[PDB]
């Protein structure tokens, strides 16, 4: 029950900070790019 | 050798402070008992006096001048010096911001510039208290 | 430091020829360690980092921190306990 | 001729020890080491508030984390093999990106026009407007690369450093005073490798310099 | 100017408050002697002497 | 020794990240 | 030179605003010390 | 399972670095830890200051853990025990 | 051995982009120490040290870009 | 033999960025003094200081970028 | 070869250009601290700064004929 | 060939560390007339030479780094 | 290979520009800050500026005349 | 033919340990400075001149070393 | 090839001698701002300003005849 | 091919005369810069200036040393 301790301040403050999706696309695109050198 | 008086009420006469740092009106200064001759405008400011033994003093101080000599002898002449004590924070507070609130009533330029030495009086008001 | 280090000696020598303890088991960390470097420690960077940045943390522990005890209790505390 | 070593062990225990190295109480009174903790958090959160004194000062609470983060993690590396996970540029990669991202859209999200705005320094010579709006948006893209190396590549070279000194000290077998005065250099480099305290406070520093000029 | 109960003398002091009369070789020596900042102190400096005879 | 994969390291950051802010949402001046 | 010289305001006038600045700031138990410095008493012929 | 280190850990915390918080805080004041900083079968650590012991033991475990994972790599000198 | 040259003098070219940065710090430095005595940040001040930065940061890119020709 | 040349150009490239630590070490040091004129460090006059360190070592990073896509 | 040694010399020579952005930002800077000192802006003090950028471009722009010399 | 071409790319890379060296020396340096200027050693006088002499020595020793891969 | 080594020698010997450039920017900006100082420009101090400019162009062409002796 | 590479390499190495040397002349310079306006030597100007100096030999030492270890 | 090692390594020396040109510009400038501040002009601050001025260009003379003897 | 390496060696270890021509500028041009401020130059003034020249001068001839046993 952790999730409630900072339920607020999640979608408090990721309406911009979880654009986490963006490194992913970012991690995922390298990957992609290495394992064609790969 | 400090010569440091308003017009009157005498802070220090010929005294060994040996350092003595001062709000210039191009910024800030301190005396050293062998800094370079100068003359220096006071700013609205406070001079923290640092004597010869280990106890200093606070005294905000208006506008004037600091002489300081080939030699030591350094003669601060402040327009309206007093401790920090004798002042009110609460109402310096309180001109401040009244002084930001009427800084731009006056259409006059050189009233604005009036005004802009009174909030930066007050400013530096509230930073000594 | 030198006539304290003779002093510890011969009560080390004292306590040596008979027990005056249970077992003390400083000479089995002496030996502990002696055996890891004999077969298992590796002398290789350990002078970089294992015994700078510990020589570094026993100076900062033996010096700032008998400050910093302080610090912690006489301001921290007070301050508090004062509001 | 040893050659260095920044292996990737099974990460995720290493990277969670620093989070319990500093305990939290609910208590009035804490316990004089927690204390200390509580008073660099809210001297630090003073200085990092200072600057914003806005509505984004709801990110100092999770900046105060990140410093905190930042800070226990490079601090914990001088230990003798202790393995930053700084060292390695993954995850400064997947902490410099979103939170420039994260900046840059609370300032697309709030006064939008303006935000964008911030690229004209209020007027500056047209003859040279394109030059500097192209210089202005590329230097904004090179900031989240600046700020992961920055943090990256001296916190790994001040462990390559270490090493380079350290293996020159062991394979030093010649005169013992070289090999002293070595040692002796090695603790002044260790002494100044301290100051990776420094790297955390300007990385989070720029982090909200570059929030509040957004936002 | 007041010197005794009974006595007193008319004395005249120069002004010197024309900022290129301020410069000299002296100011030479004297740091950061400007033109506004000398300007103002010399301002000042009658101001003073103004105040001083007064008294 | 040169850092390549970048798969789980920036993984685990972000749970950390968690549990710090909600560690820290706890201390209170 | 700064927003008020070179601009209308003498430095004589810049004296005067602080002081009545410093003197507002004192508290009124030490009004009357401003008081007494602040002179009024001069007028002017012309 | 999870539990048991849960439980560990508290009690490391309460030995070391430790309303019904009185209990608790004279526990801290105590300072088992400063008493033996190497455990009570030892005398002490190096670091004889600033009640930082327990600080010293999680430190110590961590390192050692990373010597225990650095160990696959590095590799000795002399198959014969070291001087 | 013509790629291998180009590598070199591409390498031996970006070099002259070190010359920006210290223009760049240079006229910042300066931008910082002369509003330390006038208070006139909102004004031409600023204006012509954003000029200085990008003169400086052009003539660094202008290298780069030599350097890019040369790889390429 | 281009193996060779990619190693001795990357080496050529780092040094690009000496012009950004002369830049960083000129604007820090112009901080402190202009700070020392002046106590209001808060304001742009350690804002600007900031902003100067981010222009100025771009070409740095510029720089060893360019080294790191000739070493890979 | 000989366009190797081409390639090789207009990568090195290009790097003339970094003292010119040096003095280049020096020039700007410098003009900030004097209009900050003094406000007679449109002056010559404009003209000055003119002057030495002017010929801090020049000299880079010598530089760079030097380096297209050595590639044709 | 390829050893060759290591030590010689390391040789190149540890020379971009001067610039740092002079950025440290540089901010030192004004470290000391902020002082003369204004008594307020322990304040951000300081402080903030402290911070940019890390952050100089941070722009030399990331520098370095690329010589060190380059060795191994 | 001689002519090969032309190109080269060349290039390395064109970076001494750079030195000329940063001369002239420094001794033009401080006739700038000087004229802040002392609106007597057109004296002495102008002079003493195009000396200093003068004397920092002709050590930067002595030492392009090593370049332009070795490429002929 | 890596003894060649060593004498290369420990040519172009040792450069970046004297490009520290203008880092103690800036330092000394603004010990210049700072004395000259408050003159005394037992005051921290001394100290902080020491210390910046000494910080800028280190840079140059280390620089020296990685020297040493391409020789070794 | 001797005689190309010999070319090459004429045109590297030729680099230490624009630091004497940046050390003279800079000595200049210094003279522009002193005497912009002090009217003290044939005083020892010229002297010392030629003084300066001589031992910079020697030592950029100096490295320049090591680049001689390297060629010769 | 020992006698060219020596050769290139010692001509690239002759740049790290430039960063002595620049101390030895800005430790005289401060040295001018102080006379002008004050006439304590007779002083430790006057010294300080000698030391942080035959600081900076030393490094340069140990720079120029390292080129001489390189040669040789």
């Amino acid at each position: 029950f952790q999730f409630t301790g900072i339920k607020k301040y999640f979608n408090s403050y990721t309406l911009t900070g979880r654009m986490n999706c963006v490194l992913a696309t970012y991690g995922g695109i390298a990957l992609l790019v290495l394992y064609f050198k790969l | 050798s400090f010569t440091f008086a308003s017009p009157t009420q005498v802070f220090f006469n010929g005294a060994n402070v040996r350092q003595v740092d001062v709000p210039t009106q191009t910024g800030a200064f301190g005396i050293l008992a062998s800094h370079v001759p100068t003359l220096q405008v006071l700013r609205p400011g406070l001079v923290v006096v640092h004597a010869e033994d280990g106890t200093t003093s606070k005294y905000f101080v208006s506008s004037g001048s600091v002489t300081v000599n080939a030699d030591s002898s350094v003669q601060l002449l402040a327009e309206e010096a007093v401790t920090l004590d004798m002042l009110d924070p609460g109402v310096a507070k309180a001109n401040l911001e009244k002084a930001q609130s009427e800084l731009l009533g006056a259409a006059d330029e050189a009233s604005r510039a009036e005004i802009q030495i009174r909030i930066e009086a007050n400013e530096a008001l509230v930073k000594a208290l | 430091r030198l006539g304290l280090i003779p002093e510890e000696f011969f009560q080390f020598l004292y306590p040596k020829t008979g027990v005056t303890g249970p077992y003390v088991l400083g000479t089995g960390l002496i030996l502990y360690l002696l055996s890891k470097e004999i077969y298992v420690i590796t002398a290789e960077t350990f002078s970089a980092i294992s015994t700078i940045g510990v020589l570094v943390y026993i100076v900062k522990k033996y010096g700032a921190s008998i400050g910093a005890f302080a610090d912690k209790l006489n301001e921290q505390k007070i301050a508090q306990l004062e509001e | 001729i040893a050659p260095t070593m920044m292996g990737l062990p099974i990460v995720t225990l290493i990277i969670m020890f620093p989070s319990l190295l500093f305990p939290t109480p609910k208590r009035l009174i804490n316990n004089r080491t927690i204390s200390i903790q509580q008073w660099l958090i809210q001297l630090t959160s003073k200085q990092m508030m200072a600057i914003h004194n806005q509505k984004g000062q709801t990110w100092s609470l999770m900046l105060m984390s990140l410093i905190m983060f930042i800070g226990s993690t490079n601090i914990l590396g001088l230990l003798p093999h202790s393995f930053t996970p700084t060292t390695q540029l993954s995850m400064n990669l997947g902490m410099a990106i979103p939170l420039w991202s994260a900046t840059v859209f609370t300032g697309f999200r709030y006064k939008t026009k303006t935000s964008l705005a911030h690229f004209l320094p209020q007027g500056t010579p047209a003859l040279l407007i394109p030059m500097l709006v192209i210089i202005e948006t590329i230097s904004l893209f090179i900031q989240p690369v600046a700020l992961a190396v920055r943090l990256t590549a001296n916190i790994t070279a001040g462990h390559l450093l270490i090493h380079l000194i350290g293996g020159a000290t062991l394979a030093l077998l010649n005169i013992n005073t070289m090999t002293a005065f070595i040692t002796f250099t090695i603790l002044i480099l260790l002494t100044i490798l301290e100051f990776a305290v420094a790297l955390i406070q300007a990385y989070v520093f720029t982090l909200l310099v570059s929030l509040y000029l957004h936002d | 100017r007041f010197r005794s109960v009974i006595s007193y003398k008319t004395e005249e002091k120069p002004i010197f408050s024309l900022d290129t009369v301020a410069s000299a070789e002296s100011m030479s020596i004297y740091d950061d002697i400007d033109a506004d900042v000398l300007r103002n102190y010399q301002e000042y400096s009658l101001a003073n002497i103004i105040y001083y005879s007064l008294k | 020794d040169t850092s390549t994969w970048f798969i789980t390291i920036t993984s685990m950051i972000m749970t950390l990240f968690i549990l710090f802010q909600l560690k820290i949402s706890n201390y209170s001046y | 030179v700064a927003y008020w010289r070179q601009a209308g305001l003498s430095y004589i006038r810049y004296s005067q605003i602080c002081a009545k600045a410093v003197r507002d700031a004192l508290k009124a138990e030490f009004k009357a010390n401003a008081e007494k410095t602040s002179g009024s008493n001069v007028k002017i012929v012309k | 399972a999870s539990v048991v280190p849960l439980k560990d850990r508290r009690l490391l915390e309460v030995k070391l670095g430790e309303i019904l918080m009185r209990d608790f805080t004279p526990s801290g004041i105590a300072g088992a830890f400063q008493r033996g900083y190497y455990r009570y079968y030892n005398k002490y650590v190096n670091v004889k200051k600033g009640s930082v012991a327990g600080l010293s033991m999680v430190l110590a475990a961590y390192v050692v853990f990373n010597y225990c994972r650095s160990y696959k790599e590095l590799k000795h000198e002399r198959l014969r025990k070291y001087h | 051995i013509d790629t291998a040259a180009k590598f070199i003098g591409a390498g031996a070219a970006t070099v002259g982009v070190a010359g920006s940065g210290a223009g760049i710090g240079t006229v910042f430095g300066s931008l910082i120490i002369g509003y330390a005595r006038n208070p006139s940040l909102k004004q031409q001040l600023f204006s012509y040290a954003i000029l200085g930065f990008a003169l400086s940061e052009a003539m660094g890119l202008f290298c780069l870009m030599v350097a890019f020709l040369i790889l390429f």
